[PDB]
């Protein structure tokens, strides 16, 4: 109650501007020659990768 | 686009596309621009 304490405060905000600041993006392995779904950097679809 | 040009005093009669280099999320407006030289 009388000992030093270190304090850190984080603030966020939004407005009419590009985000340009985002956190981690997870990833999976790559498979071929099988009917599989895919998400290749924002593009979604289903097919066979060759 | 960097095009090697033969000896000529005018823009050549040809076609050449311009590839993109970089995109910057600045979100600012532009109305005037200038030139810079070295001496
Ligand atoms: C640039 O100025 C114009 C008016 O001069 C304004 O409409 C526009 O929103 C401005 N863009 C900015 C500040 O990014």
């Amino acid at each position: 109650g009388h000992q030093p304490y270190r304090v850190v405060v984080l603030s966020f905000e939004l407005l009419h501007a590009p985000a340009t600041v985002c956190g981690p993006k997870k990833s999976t392995n790559l498979v071929k020659n099988k009917c599989v779904n895919f998400n290749f950097n924002g593009l979604t679809g289903t097919g066979v990768l060759t | 686009k960097h095009t090697p040009i033969n000896l000529e005093r005018d823009l050549p009669q040809g076609f050449s596309a311009l590839e993109p280099l970089v995109d910057l999320p600045i979100g600012i407006n532009i109305t005037r621009f200038q030139t810079l030289l070295a001496l």
